[PDB]
RNA sequence: CCGAGGGUAGGGCCCGUGACUGGGGCGAAGUCGUAACAAGGUAGCUGUACCGGAAGGUGCGGCUGGA
RNA sequence: GCUAAUCCCCCAUGUGGACCCGCCCCUUGGGGUGUGUCCAAAGGGCUUUGCCCGCUUCCGGAUGGGCCCGCGUCCCAUCAGCUAGUUGGUGGGGUAAUGGCCCACCAAGGCGACGACGGGUAGCCGGUCUGAGAGGAUGGCCGGCCACAGGGGCACUGAGACACGGGCCCCACUCCUACGGGAGGCAGCAGUUAGGAAUCUUCCGCAAUGGGCGCAAGCCUGACGGAGCGACGCCGCUUGGAGGAAGAAGCCCUUCGGGGUGUAAACUCCUGAACCCGGGACGAAACCCCCGACGAGGGGACUGACGGUACCGGGGUAAUAGCGCCGGCCAACUCCGUGCCAGCAGCCGCGGUAAUACGGAGGGCGCGAGCGUUACCCGGAUUCACUGGGCGUAAAGGGCGUGUAGGCGGCCUGGGGCGUCCCAUGUGAAAGACCACGGCUCAACCGUGGGGGAGCGUGGGAUACGCUCAGGCUAGACGG
């Protein structure tokens, strides 16, 4: 952080060439605004991340994914 | 990738030469009067001299020198010369 | 027409040049009253023949030197050394606006 | 060199020259020397041509090179017309 | 005195509002050609050089309205407003076409011109200006 | 002051103060949502006033307030901020703008639609 | 463009006949003859003492929904006047009342001036002999306004020309029947039209 | 010769940021007391000095905007 | 190594011109003259014992430039001292040309509270916006000037450049090699990407106007003329017109009697945006050719990107409406819902279970292809007060003297005539604003004419007041 401009940019400019990357923006407590990314496998998982971090300098983390729970009270 | 600008380059490397040429001549034979002037040696200073008016009125007929640029030339010429002369004197030839 | 200015020479000091303070009047722009202004011209005195407290008439002319580009005219008045110490007194004032 | 020539104006669809004596390096619509008469190509008005004689000699004896279209409207306003 | 013209205005100015009958204003001949027009234009009844302790004095003789009825009975007065308008501290000069119009001519601006001391309807007859000296009305 | 005094030393312009700087001086400002919360008013009002704190385009982060009934911000939100204070929230300096980036329309709002980001119901 | 919408409505708010309609108008079925009171839901409460800003509001739009004119164009005008030499109000309604469609329907050719409007929109009007569609034209003393022939049968413009034959046209305008032309003379002084408006205030409204 | 600039060393100004620290503003219903407003229960205020959890108290002279 | 010329050089001629010296006039290096020296040129087409275009030198003109000077040109004094090519001199160098522009030598100077030096910000003007004016704010488009062409330096060529699409070097960056080296500069037009709240077509045509070159034909011209997209702004225009119930339904209100939406709808009549058919532009008459003489003058033909567009004639359809508001300011009110919640808010303030202030509804008001909002400028703000303000207690008299610069100065005469006033004249570009008229069917927009002033230059005049100089006076001031 906040290297979140060259992730979230490595992101965008890396989508306009791959059909199945799919991500979005969701915060964490730590480490703070992140991506959840869909993958169309472990394989392809690798091969991202591989090109985040060779061609485009980038030091990260992949973690979870976490899913947003509902919740309904008594209201 | 080109053009006739090129041909304006190339023309102007052969001007350039003949203007260096000729105003080197223009000084070296200024500074000969001057100095045959200094020693007069009048004789031999009002003849160079002579060849140097030739020069420097030559050069202005095109672009190497300004109307005005040999007309300062040739006055000051005349000046250091006649000067240099006058103390001792006697203007042989051409000149004044 | 060369621009002709009427001042004091406050300065003798140089070879061939004296330094003539030169005074103008007008209303204020906005406030109306009539306030004065000055200008020190560095003037050409080619026979150093004028001097401290004289007077004179400037002339605009081809340049001289560098900022020096009036020839002093003629003089017109001899001796106001009351002028010029104005001049000096407001000069000597200025050591005491320091810190 | 000097020039008598057509300064545009008007507005879109509506042109209306000025004729004028300008130095051949401004562009068409700067600063000109003299405006010596108008044009109105349209001919929307009875007279949509006007030339000062009078001047337009005066710069053409001085050296001043009408272009061809000027050179035209003055002829037709006999400014040659020996 | 730093305004000899401005202490004639307050002198004629204070002495009408406890209608004197008349007040003296140290003499100067600037000062007469003053009063003169204020005599050759009704404000004041006119004015005579008199002597006080031997110098010289002009002896300003004022003019009012009719006693007034009711409560108060107090005179309209002649001069209700007399100012200064150049001042040592700002001097006003006006052109011949900045003449002022004082009241819409039911008043008069003094100045003195090159051509001598005129109101307002004089300077634009004789077609020049000057300092604009004062406004009465 | 004197004629002399005021040639002395002029009058000063008086020079105005921008209620608005975090714009810089634009009329709107881009930003991600990085706290969305309510917050409460001070008096005489009562209130769970709803806002985002927003870093901006221009550097700054300041926090918005988030008008109308209902809205779908959370964090990593991008948001676009007009001028306008909120009385009741010291420190609350601008409005987000609805129907922008990622801000909704108010949900049947029928009456100012343009205000809160509405499209004219069918 | 215009308003175009009911316009009793209008003449019941202005508390006044705005004439809008032509024939109805000089009937007893006009909502003003029959219920003048303003529209909606509260026209029949009891009033309240206007401030003095909806007098000279309510005075300015009294005079503009006459004309059935925009604001823009009634702002246009009201700035010309006032700009030009010459008392404002009457130079005013002078250049409210040189307008085309008006002059139209002052002339006869038309029993209302929407229609009017209609009529010099839809070609049927011709100034000086050539045809001329715009309402907001500017009529000039010495002007010819006229019906274009190529509907002169038409069966609206025929009957309500025969309905001016003997009717008065302004002391301002001149009206050949059956040459289906007209002059405008010179344009209007102040007192020629009876209009149901203070137009000073007019002034005073656009002065706040 | 001069010369873009590179370099070496030493100054000056400005901006950003900094463990910690100073006080400040603000914040619907916290704790302590009650200094001021009515000889506000010791008339008030005041410049300085010293002291005290806090308002403040006291001294010296001053003011009346207290008799 | 070959070779041509309107390429380069040399000899000649010298109308003239340049330079040294003398002399005359003139007065900064302006003009005339004498002797000495020095300086020119180019050919091409043709219909050919003549014309066209070139060419050399000179003087003058015209135009455009360089340099210099007076005056005006933002903030901070919590920037107060600054300056060694610094200021001047002498002689040189350089330039078209003055100058410390550059250099050598000599002198010790120059500048600053009338704000030097430093910091910060900024291209400047005609104008533009606001304003009663005065003033304030601004410099987009158009016109004028300046500056810059990745960052920096440099000079060459030339009338002119220290040259955006010319050259050289260094740097940053990007891109190509075969490993030696090499390529690039959209702040031209389109266009991409990035940044951003946000800003357009990789269009058409050289038909017009203007530019360059050419004897001309003509060639090139992203100047320009147009077309495209964007309600971005202004102007114009439509979504109908007339009739049509004490008055439908629906919906809202209701004291359930009634009121409202509303002549609004329906429905009758008739007009005819759109669209269809036919026609169909102005802007284009010069260049050129012919007669004449290549001239004046005459006569003639060619040429349209926009555009099969505008516009005209004929036919022809009832055919988009929205947005803001309704406590006061401020034009427009009722019902329901909600119950200090949810929400509104420019200020005042509104919401605590009977809210004209929240949300919806019906009605209403405002404007209408718009309407609102945010940002900013002037106004309202005489709330920096020149016009046009204040200071006992509201903000605001320095603690009190003494005094420097400065500001200001009683009564009388003369000289000057700086301020000031007058008159004449020059300049105050064009556009714009204003008035008048005129052209697009109107208007917007555009055209022609007109009045502008202030300011500044020149010349003439005036002299009351302010000034200056000279001289007085005794009433202020000081002395005895
Ligand atoms: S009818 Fe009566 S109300 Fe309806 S328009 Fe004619 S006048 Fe106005
Ligand atoms: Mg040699
Ligand atoms: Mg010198
Ligand atoms: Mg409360
Ligand atoms: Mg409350
Ligand atoms: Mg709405
Ligand atoms: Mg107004
Ligand atoms: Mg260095
Ligand atoms: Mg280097
Ligand atoms: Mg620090
Ligand atoms: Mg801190
Ligand atoms: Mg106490
Ligand atoms: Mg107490
Ligand atoms: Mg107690
Ligand atoms: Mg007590
Ligand atoms: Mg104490
Ligand atoms: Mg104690
Ligand atoms: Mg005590
Ligand atoms: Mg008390
Ligand atoms: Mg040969
Ligand atoms: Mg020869
Ligand atoms: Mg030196
Ligand atoms: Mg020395
Ligand atoms: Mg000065
Ligand atoms: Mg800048
Ligand atoms: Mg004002
Ligand atoms: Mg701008
Ligand atoms: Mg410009
Ligand atoms: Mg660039
Ligand atoms: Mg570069
Ligand atoms: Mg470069
Ligand atoms: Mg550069
Ligand atoms: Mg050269
Ligand atoms: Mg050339
Ligand atoms: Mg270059
Ligand atoms: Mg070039
Ligand atoms: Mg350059
Ligand atoms: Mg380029
Ligand atoms: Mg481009
Ligand atoms: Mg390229
Ligand atoms: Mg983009
Ligand atoms: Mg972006
Ligand atoms: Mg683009
Ligand atoms: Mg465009
Ligand atoms: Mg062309
Ligand atoms: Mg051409
Ligand atoms: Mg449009
Ligand atoms: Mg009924
Ligand atoms: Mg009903
Ligand atoms: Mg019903
Ligand atoms: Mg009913
Ligand atoms: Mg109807
Ligand atoms: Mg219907
Ligand atoms: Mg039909
Ligand atoms: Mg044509
Ligand atoms: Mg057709
Ligand atoms: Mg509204
Ligand atoms: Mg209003
Ligand atoms: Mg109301
Ligand atoms: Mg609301
Ligand atoms: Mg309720
Ligand atoms: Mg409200
Ligand atoms: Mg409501
Ligand atoms: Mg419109
Ligand atoms: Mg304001
Ligand atoms: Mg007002
Ligand atoms: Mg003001
Ligand atoms: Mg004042
Ligand atoms: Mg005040
Ligand atoms: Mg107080
Ligand atoms: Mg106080
Ligand atoms: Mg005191
Ligand atoms: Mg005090
Ligand atoms: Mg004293
Ligand atoms: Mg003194
Ligand atoms: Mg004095
Ligand atoms: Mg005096
Ligand atoms: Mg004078
Ligand atoms: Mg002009």
């Amino acid at each position: 952080s906040g290297d979140y401009g060259k992730l979230r940019d490595a992101l965008e400019k890396l989508k306009l060439n791959d059909a199945a990357l799919t991500f979005e923006p969701e915060s964490s407590t730590a480490l703070g605004f992140g991506f959840r990314c869909g993958f169309l496998g472990l394989l392809h998982a690798e091969i991202v991340q591989e090109r985040l971090e060779r061609e485009f300098g980038l030091s990260l983390i992949a973690t979870a994914p976490s899913v947003v729970y509902k919740v309904r009270l008594k209201s | 990738r080109n053009l006739s600008a090129l041909k304006r380059h190339r023309q102007s490397l052969k001007r350039r030469l003949r203007n260096k040429a000729k105003k080197s001549a223009i000084k070296t034979l200024s500074k000969k009067a001057i100095q045959l002037a200094q020693e007069g040696k009048a004789e031999e200073a009002l003849k160079i001299m002579r060849k140097a008016e030739s020069l420097i009125d030559k050069a202005a007929k095109g672009s190497t020198l300004h109307k005005n640029a040999a007309a300062r030339r040739k006055s000051r010429l005349m000046r250091k010369v006649r000067q240099l002369l006058e103390a001792a004197g006697a203007p042989l030839i051409g000149g004044g | 027409p060369k621009k002709v200015l009427t001042g004091v020479v406050v300065s003798d000091k140089m070879q061939k040049t004296v330094t003539v303070l030169v005074e103008r009047q007008f209303p204020h722009p906005l406030y109306g009253k009539v306030i004065k202004r000055s200008k020190k011209y560095l003037a050409h005195d080619p026979e150093e023949k004028y001097k401290l407290g004289d007077v004179v008439e400037i002339i605009e002319s081809r340049p001289i030197s560098k900022r020096k580009r009036f020839r002093v005219l003629r003089l017109v008045e001899s001796g106001r050394m009351d002028l010029v110490e104005k001049y000096l007194i407001r000069r000597q004032n200025y050591e005491s606006l320091s810190k | 060199m000097v020039k008598i020539r057509l300064a545009r104006f008007g507005s879109k669809h509506n042109p209306h020259y000025r004729i004028v004596v300008t130095d051949a390096r401004r562009k068409r619509d700067g600063k000109y020397i003299e405006k010596i008469g108008y044009y109105d190509p349209r001919k929307t008005t009875p007279d949509w041509l006007k030339v000062d004689v009078e001047r337009a000699r005066y710069w053409l004896s001085v050296g001043a090179q009408p272009t061809d279209t000027a050179r035209r409207l003055l002829r037709q306003a006999g400014v040659f017309r020996q | 005195l730093t305004d000899p013209i401005a202490d004639m205005l307050t002198r004629i100015r204070n002495a009408t509002r406890v209608y004197k009958e008349s007040t003296d204003v140290p003499a100067s001949r600037f000062k007469e050609e003053i009063l003169r027009i204020l005599a050759r234009e009704g404000f004041i009844k006119g004015y005579e050089r008199v002597d006080v302790d031997g110098k010289p004095y002009l002896r300003v003789y004022l003019k009012y309205g009719p006693r007034r009825q009711g409560p108060d009975p107090r005179p309209e007065q002649v001069i209700h407003h007399i100012r200064r308008i150049s001042k040592p501290g700002r001097r006003v000069y006006v052109g011949v076409k900045e003449i002022p119009r004082v009241r819409r001519g039911l008043g008069i601006a003094i100045l003195s011109t090159s051509k001598g001391v005129l109101t307002d309807r004089e300077a634009r007859k004789l077609g020049v200006g000057g300092e604009l000296i004062c406004e009465v009305w | 002051p004197t004629i002399n005094q005021l040639v002395r030393k002029g009058r000063e312009k008086v020079r105005k103060k921008s209620k608005v700087p975090a714009l810089k001086g634009a009329p709107f400002r881009r930003g991600v949502c990085t706290v969305v919360r309510t917050v409460t008013p001070k008096k005489p009002n009562s209130a769970l006033r709803k806002v985002a704190k927003v870093r901006l385009t221009s550097g700054y982060e300041v926090t918005a307030y988030i008008p109308g009934e209902g809205h779908n911000l959370q964090e990593h939100s991008v948001v676009l901020i007009r001028g306008g204070r909120v009385k009741d929230l010291p420190g609350v300096r601008y409005h987000i703008v609805r129907g922008v980036y990622d801000a909704a329309g108010v949900k049947d709002r029928k009456k100012s639609r343009s205000k809160y980001g509405t499209k004219k119901p069918k | 463009g215009r308003y175009i919408g009911p316009v009793c409505r209008l003449c019941r708010r202005e508390g006044v006949k705005l004439y809008l309609k032509g024939e109805r108008c000089y009937s007893p079925k006009c909502a003003m003859e029959r219920r003048p009171y303003p529209p909606g839901q509260h026209g029949q409460k009891r009033a309240r003492r206007p401030s003095d800003y909806a007098v000279r509001l309510r005075e300015k739009q009294k005079l503009r929904r006459i004309y059935g004119i925009s604001e823009r164009q009634f702002r246009n005008l009201f700035e010309e006047a006032s700009k030009k030499k010459g008392v404002t109000g009457s130079v005013f309604l002078g250049l409210l009342e040189s307008r085309l469609d008006n002059v139209v329907y002052r002339l006869g050719f038309a029993v209302s001036r929407r229609q009017a409007r209609q009529l010099v929109r839809h070609g049927h009007i011709t100034v000086n002999g050539r045809r001329v569609d715009l309402p907001s034209y500017r009529v000039r003393p010495g002007d010819e306004i006229a019906v274009a022939e190529k509907s002169r049968n038409l069966e609206l413009i025929r009957q309500n020309l025969e309905a001016m034959k003997g009717r008065k046209v302004g002391p301002w305008l001149s009206l050949d029947v059956e040459g289906m032309k007209g002059k405008f003379l010179r344009l209007p002084d102040r007192e020629d039209l009876a209009l149901p408006v203070n137009e000073q205030l007019v002034i005073e409204f656009y002065s706040r």
